[PDB]
């Protein structure tokens, strides 16, 4: 938009008497629809440019930025060689400086925005002004101090600066858009560049020197075009309401801002929050009552790590966060012992350089039980805390609409693919039910997405191959969900030979008909039934340390084998091999040798400790010696 | 029973009862008494209507761009009494779903996109 | 023995370096982007392990030609394309002779 | 304007000043082709421009759509001075020989007028189609014939006639024999799956050619097209000129269709690549030296490593006395692994061989990898769409889990391990073709493990024609020994431990690659004196064979 500005002044009379002094006649200037001047919001910005000094700058992050020294400073010769003329400026170095032109920027970025465009080349000029790039210099603000949603959009932060993090599904393709007009005449040779702004297209009938109606023919390949990549993008999963669908806005990206965002990532959408009305018609100018909702894009604490740095060296952690995850089965803590492990599953390392790149260390936990005894609380509680949980139905859904499938679009005129559930929960958790009870088709696809971690799908035409990976847990169930002690456990069991032997650990809900086993379960349900809240926050930590336990050691402590904790890993697994009696001379594959690492890598991430004794080691084989006892 | 979801958790409740016998020893009496008892209680009946128009009707709307997922019987039934008759004569995917709203009482809504959770 | 193939691309790599650097339109450009932009457009069938070995033992025998320096993300590599051809292979051709002549 | 001007005086001076080998020029042998009119050839190379003027050429890649008329009235002066032509036939710049190669994904707003190079593959064929360039119209108001009438990328009217009085705003006649037009084709290409290491997004982009660039057009050429993209309601054009159909990305410039001498290879090849192939082809042990410098992460199982260096080379496709190609390649299988070890086996040769594909069993339909028909929405009309045996072509396929499938995808695919050819025909539209790709197959048991109380043939679910028709078939060895889980897990510490130290490969795999070209060269004959081993061998397998009576287990 280019506006005009109007002067503030009384119509009709020059100046009412005050000689010498001007009294109420100084810089009235303003632009005519916004309380932002140029020639006032310039003169505010050049000093923050020269007269900002930030202290509390780190050097790891700022390497060749001064922190005593100003810092838009030492980026005057930063802009001309990187190529880009593209300064990034944080809106918070903004509030620290000056709190009218933060107040201002938010309020109205328009024409806010442009003005700082024309202040950074002034001072360019004063310092290198030979070295040229492409166009101009141009800001883009970005990292806000607001955080809201789609539902809490006020009718008054229409235009403004809106700040809303969230996940991007998938991304368009490139649709060129004609900005600057480019004509020809067919007699002479001249060239018109008519600026199509506020979208209007005109052309001249006037042309340079051959003056003839109808004789400049119009050429659209020379002329500069802007790819338009529609991004969609919804509330995101972390501050989302339960009980209703988070809404979607459309996000536009132009210039170089296209094919940056890749989809799938959380980055922090910083843009503008507008409205156009919708055009029905190209050729009649119909305005549409319903606008469409656009957005165009522009571009931990000390307090809290200490305090887990301490828990570690205890040795009474790993019992205390054990016992958080039940909240009235008093026993039968082995079964959940093994899916506090899943979460931290261990660091992923590279081995391409022998032929093997692709390697998992998550750990795939497995149970059985009844549906609802012991297993309600243990499907629906690791979804509502971890914030990378995605729940789906087996039944409910099919086999290939749960992952990425091939389905029809005659909007795009391609063949689009389309996302599921477990394809966008990469790097957490998966949650999915009823395993005993669920379809032929989805048992076959899952040999390759927990097992190769490659989900090659080539079928009509569509040579696609995923890369997501993503720890999934079951929950089977026997054929009259009650242990039978007259039949082995491999009758019980009906899923193949091949499909229960890529899960590490194996459990089941068992039931005694003792009479002294109902003196410690009863006893304690019943204790904690008329009992309110006056007891949860006393005698048990709360949650909030547990989200900040797990984000914190998948990003900085990663643990490796050494030479002396290694050699017991070679010594545990023959033994394991000739167990016979149950089945017989089995367990002779490399997969329950690859599961064993996984569980010493993750005794160690927990201890915060990158070097792994054989501590660690022997705490590993004892989660699986639980394991046999439990199925015999 | 209790409903304050304690520790974290939330515990059991509402009470639950079932009953066998061949539709016609007057069990009309006994079903149109506390159908009109209760102030939420609709008249839903094994028969009389399809299966996927009672505990699963889907609406697709055209109008607004959504896809919603309602009932019949227990979508609206909130604290009051569910009437239904016939129990074992459905579909094995509608007693399915019964699994996580009578224990809990918590709708559980996940067929590829619709993901909401619904208070009855 | 790893660079001894390196060394006879040298009189390659000169005509192929010189024309990806003009058709980009891009003056300036950094060595982390580099893995993905012109890792497919010159023609090596390499693996690209030894990609960055090239950006180093050619440079600083000609620091004229190429000036660079090294920090932690998005460098600042800027390659003197407006000088000829004709004079160039005449700097990089002295190294080249020191090396069999051992 | 005079700087497309001056651009093109001083190119006319460099077909005549540049020399090539001898005291002669290029274009002079060019030149007498030219004058018949049927050929159309102007080779322009750009590793040559560049001796001779560098600050020149970069305005005309820079800038090629604006100099495109340019350089068709250059090249006409320049060859009238050779010999007189008619005028009354145009001509079209064929600039090849692009060192500087851009790829699919990089591209942004300002890609217009760039002379630059495209890579991938093209997977559909369209006939050919006329376009209008030099037409006649006629005005229908005063009947007056308007001739030089160029058509660009929209509908050029006269919107002035020659009289000064009226016009006809409205529609023309097109002329009959005043009318020039050329054809071209409008394939669809596709992004080739061994340039796309992170994102699976495929797509696709218009690509025009010109009237000489026809015939050499079917659905399976991995060549690279050569032009600049044209911006048109508002879509993407490449249009390309010349085609050049050579190895994937880059690798060599001969495989199996041109051959020549030995002397005329050596100029080209790099001085490098012949110590390496000649001081270590004289070895005892280069059949088995690489095969653990391939696999360090596999212990024991001779079996399976002097298999798969086999399957790359092979058999070679010969040709009858009646002109007509047999089989050429040799297939393997391995059987005996619940596809917990065997997995590793097709990921080497996956990221290895560029020219290999990877599915399961449920991922793989009836057709898909075969020959895909469906109508098209934008032309209504049985289009052929190619699969994944077509574009790895002269390689192997991999495939996993032999058991989730049904019975109609094994009958599309037994023309593929006997024949090697494609044969659908599917509503009277034909498609036969042919591909030299072998069948890296992978058959599991019935009950995950091998039992030995039921034969062994019926842990399997393969049956006899379909063995019939398959080559080699190998089983993984199983050991219950105390010695095989103690060597084995040694080398998971080590890998586990030593990250990228463990491996102790004397060739890198730099010099693995250069020497696949070298087999396909100098093709080996038969001695005169292996005949009559051949004949004694075939009689042990004979009644090796028929172990009981006539029949047994695996015929041969």
């Amino acid at each position: 938009q280019k506006g005009l500005q109007v002067d503030l002044q009384s119509d009709g009379a020059a100046a009412e008497d005050i000689v010498a002094s001007e009294q109420s006649l100084g810089q009235k200037l303003v632009i005519w629809g916004t309380d932002v001047n140029v020639a006032a919001c310039k003169e505010n910005f050049q000093r923050f440019l020269q007269r900002f000094i930030d202290p509390l700058a780190k050097e790891e992050e700022n390497v060749g930025i001064d922190i005593t020294e100003p810092l838009y400073m030492q980026r005057l010769g930063e802009i001309n060689v990187i190529g880009e003329p593209f300064l990034n400026v944080n809106c918070e170095h903004i509030k620290s400086f000056d709190k009218n032109l933060y107040r201002q920027l938010i309020s109205y970025p328009q024409e806010v925005i442009p003005t700082f465009d024309m202040a950074v080349n002034e001072i360019f000029f004063d310092r290198y002004p030979d070295s040229i790039l492409e166009h101009q210099i141009q800001v883009r603000p970005f990292n806000a101090l607001k955080t809201k949603n789609m539902r809490n959009l006020n009718p008054e932060d229409i235009d403004q600066l809106i700040t809303i993090s969230g996940m991007v599904i998938r991304t368009s393709q490139l649709i060129p858009e004609m900005q600057e007009a480019f004509f020809q005449c067919q007699v002479c040779a001249h060239t018109t560049r008519v600026e199509m702004d506020r979208g209007r297209i005109a052309e001249p009938s006037v042309c340079g020197r051959c003056h003839t109606t109808h004789s400049m023919a119009l050429i659209h390949n020379r002329s500069l075009f802007s790819d338009k990549q529609m991004i969609k993008l919804q509330e995101s999963p972390e501050d989302m309401p339960a009980g209703q669908t988070p809404h979607t806005v459309i996000l536009f990206a132009h210039n170089d801002l296209v094919d940056k965002v890749q989809p799938g990532d959380r980055v922090n959408v910083t843009g503008i929050y507008r409205a156009v009305p919708i055009r029905v018609n190209p050729r009649v100018s119909n305005v549409k009552s319903v606008y469409k909702t656009h957005i165009d894009v522009i571009h931990f604490s000390e307090k809290r790590v200490e305090l887990l740095k301490e828990l570690s060296r205890k040795p009474d952690i790993y019992e205390r966060l054990a016992s958080a995850l039940a909240p009235s089965i008093y026993e039968h803590e082995d079964i959940k012992k093994g899916i506090l492990l899943q979460l931290f599953g261990g660091t992923r390392k590279d081995f391409s350089h022998t032929g093997r790149g692709k390697f998992r260390a998550e750990i795939n936990i497995l149970l059985c039980g009844d549906p609802g005894t012991s297993k309600s609380q243990l499907l629906q509680y690791v979804y509502n805390l971890v914030p990378r949980g995605q729940y789906t139905s087996g039944k409910g859904s099919s086999a290939v609409g749960l992952t990425a499938y091939v389905m029809k679009d005659p909007e795009t005129r391609q063949l689009v693919l389309q996302t599921g559930a477990l394809v966008l929960s990469d790097n957490g958790i998966c949650c999915i039910d009823e395993f005993d009870k669920m379809n032929e088709s989805t048992r076959s696809v899952l040999h390759e997405v927990m097992e190769q971690q490659t989900l090659s799908i080539a079928k009509a035409g569509i040579i696609c191959q995923l890369n997501a990976r993503t720890s999934v847990l079951a929950a089977a169930n026997p054929i009259e969900s009650q242990w039978n002690p007259k039949k082995t456990t491999i009758e019980n069991i009906q899923l193949p030979h091949t499909l229960l032997s890529r899960f590490d650990l194996i459990f089941l809900l068992l039931d005694p008909q003792d009479e002294a086993y109902d003196r410690r379960l009863a006893h304690h349900l019943v204790a904690l039934y008329y009992q309110s809240e006056e007891q949860a926050e006393e005698e048990l930590l709360d949650m909030a340390v547990l989200k900040d336990y797990i984000a914190y050691a998948h990003s900085t402590i990663m643990p490796r084998l050494s030479e002396e904790a290694s050699q017991a890993l070679i010594e545990a697994y023959v033994d394991m091999r000739k167990i016979g009696s149950s089945r017989g001379m089995v367990s002779a594959y490399p997969r329950q040798l690859e599961s064993l690492i996984r569980l010493a890598e993750a005794h160690a991430k927990v201890r915060l400790s990158n070097k792994v004794e054989a501590i660690d080691v022997e705490e590993a084989k004892r989660l699986h010696r639980e394991a046999l006892k439990q199925s015999a | 029973g209790v409903d304050q979801s304690p520790r974290g958790m939330k515990i059991r409740g509402n009470i639950n009862i079932c009953l066998m016998g061949d539709p016609g020893v007057a069990k009309s009496q006994l079903l149109s008494y506390i159908d009109r008892l209760a102030p939420r209680s609709q008249y839903t009946t094994g028969r009389g209507s399809s299966g996927v128009g009672l505990t699963a009707a889907v609406l697709r709307d055209s109008v607004s761009g959504e896809l919603t997922l309602e009932g019949g019987a227990l979508v609206l039934a909130d604290q009051g009494v569910c009437c239904i008759d016939e129990f074992d004569k459905m579909a094995e995917a509608d007693r399915t779903a019964i699994h996580e709203v009578m224990e809990q009482q918590t709708i559980s809504i996940a067929k590829a996109g619709i993901l909401t959770t619904l208070n009855a | 023995e790893q660079r001894l193939q390196r060394l006879e691309r040298l009189p390659e790599l000169a005509r192929v370096l010189r024309s990806v650097f003009v058709s980009e339109r891009k003056p300036a450009l950094s060595m982390e982007v580099a893995c993905a932009r012109m890792v497919g457009s010159c023609c090596t069938i390499m693996s690209p392990g030894e990609m960055e070995k090239h950006l180093l033992l050619l440079s600083e025998l000609l620091p004229d030609w190429l000036s660079l320096h090294r920090i932690r993300t998005d460098t600042y590599v800027k390659l003197d394309k407006a000088a000829d051809l004709a004079h160039i292979t005449a700097r990089l051709a002295h190294q080249t002779r020191a090396e069999e002549g051992l | 304007d005079e700087v497309a001007e001056k651009c093109q005086k001083l190119f006319l001076d460099f077909l005549e000043e540049f020399q090539s080998s001898d005291g002669e020029i290029k274009y002079l042998q060019l030149a007498e082709e030219l004058i018949r009119p049927e050929r159309n050839t102007l080779v322009v190379s750009f590793v040559d421009l560049e001796q001779f003027n560098q600050q020149l050429s970069t305005t005309i890649q820079e800038e090629f759509y604006r100099v495109y008329p340019y350089l068709c009235r250059a090249l006409k002066t320049f060859v009238k001075d050779r010999k007189e032509i008619p005028l009354a036939k145009d001509f079209y710049v064929a600039f090849q020989d692009l060192p500087t190669r851009h790829k699919i994904r990089e591209l942004t707003s300002s890609r217009i007028g760039l002379l630059t190079r495209i890579s991938g593959q093209v997977v559909r064929t369209h006939p050919v189609h006329p376009e209008l360039v030099s037409g006649t119209f006629l005005c229908l108001d005063c009947q007056t014939v308007i001739r030089d009438v160029e058509q660009q990328f929209k509908y050029t009217q006269p919107n002035i006639c020659r009289n000064p009085v009226c016009a006809n705003r409205r529609r023309f006649l097109l002329d009959t024999n005043k009318s020039r037009f050329v054809d071209f084709q409008k394939v669809r290409i596709q992004e080739t799956q061994a340039e796309l290491p992170r994102g699976s997004i495929p797509r696709s982009l218009e690509v025009i050619l010109r009237a000489e660039a026809v015939e050499s057009a079917q659905a399976g050429d991995k060549c690279d097209f050569t032009g600049t993209l044209i911006v048109v309601s508002y879509r993407l054009v490449f249009l390309a000129c010349c085609v050049a159909p050579t190895n994937p990305r880059f690798g060599g410039k001969e495989l199996r269709d041109e051959e020549q001498t030995a002397e005329s290879i050596k100029n080209q090849m790099t001085v490098k690549e012949w110590e390496k192939v000649f001081e270590m082809s004289q070895d005892k042990n280069l059949y088995h030296n690489l095969c653990t410098s391939l696999f360090p992460t596999i212990h024991g199982n001779d079996e399976v490593k002097r298999g798969v260096l086999l399957m790359l080379f092979g058999g070679v496709p010969k040709t009858t006395g009646e002109g007509t190609s047999l089989r050429g390649d040799i297939n393997v299988c391995i059987v005996g692994d619940p596809s917990t070890a065997k997995s590793q086996f097709l990921k080497h040769v996956e990221e290895f061989s560029p020219r290999a594909v990877y599915t399961s069993g449920k991922a793989s339909s009836a057709a898909g990898l075969t020959a895909a028909v469906v109508r098209d929405e934008e032309s209504h009309e049985f289009v052929i769409e190619a699969g994944a045996l077509m574009l790895a072509d002269n390689g192997v396929c991999c495939i996993d889990e032999f058991d989730k499938m049904d019975v109609r995808d094994q009958v599309a695919i037994h023309e593929a391990m006997e024949q090697q050819t494609i044969s659908i025909t599917k509503a009277g539209v034909k498609a036969t073709l042919n591909a030299r790709t072998s069948i890296l197959a992978a058959a599991n048991p019935i009950s995950g493990h091998y039992d030995r109380s039921k034969s062994l043939k019926q842990n399997i679910n393969l049956s006899a024609p379909i063995m019939s028709r398959f080559d080699l078939f190998f089983i993984l060895v199983d050991e219950c020994n105390e010695v095989t889980d103690y060597a084995i897990a040694r080398r998971i510490v080590d890998l586990h431990s030593r990250i990228e130290e463990s491996i102790d490969r004397v060739y890198s795999l730099d010099d693995i690659r250069r020497y696949l070209l070298f087999a396909r060269q100098f093709k080996p004959k038969i001695s005169k004196e292996s005949e009559d081993f051949i004949v004694e061998q075939y009689k042990h397998l004979r009644q090796r064979d028929g172990s009981g009576v006539t029949k047994s287990s695996w015929r041969i």
